[PDB]
């Protein structure tokens, strides 16, 4: 998965 | 010097995470927790640092801390399930990934195809484990 996207998401 | 806010240390930890500086990121998230321990996302993000560092029990514990603060969190269930998958806790992992999917649907959020893909992968690994 796109762990970087998951980490940065403000949701 | 300056002591950042917790939000500022989260952002710093996020930057470190994107650079494969996993222990440094985890320490940053820890400093955010020291400033404000009531924010679930600091624990979820640190849990992924621990998973990247192969510290599975520490990752599980952070997921549990996050879920006590935000039981609706898609990310906390998703990361928990991904941790459990690596630990070969297949049935629990799949249930947590499925719960992440349902929460994302209920909350009308988009994470890509990441959750259905994770589910497919988890089921494959579980089936292979049984047959071998
Ligand atoms: C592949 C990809 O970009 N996935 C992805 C993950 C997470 C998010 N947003 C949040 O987690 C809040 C978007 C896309």
């Amino acid at each position: 998965p796109c762990y970087e996207a998951w980490v940065l998401c403000e949701y | 010097g300056a002591s950042p806010s917790a939000q500022e240390l989260k952002e710093q930890g996020n930057r470190l995470f994107v650079g494969r500086k996993y222990p440094e990121a985890a320490a940053c998230y820890g400093r955010a927790i020291t400033r404000n321990p009531l924010v679930a996302v600091y624990y979820t993000n640190r849990a992924l640092c621990y998973l990247k560092m192969q510290q599975h029990e520490q990752a599980l514990a952070d997921c549990r801390r996050a879920l006590e603060l935000d039981g609706q969190s898609v990310k906390a269930h998703f990361f928990l399930g991904q941790c459990q998958l690596e630990m070969e806790s297949y049935d629990e992992a799949i249930a947590n990934l499925q719960r992440a999917y349902s929460l994302a649907k209920e909350q009308r959020l988009n994470f890509g195809d990441d959750i259905p893909s994770a589910l497919r992968i988890a089921k494959k690994k579980r089936w292979n484990s049984i047959e071998e």
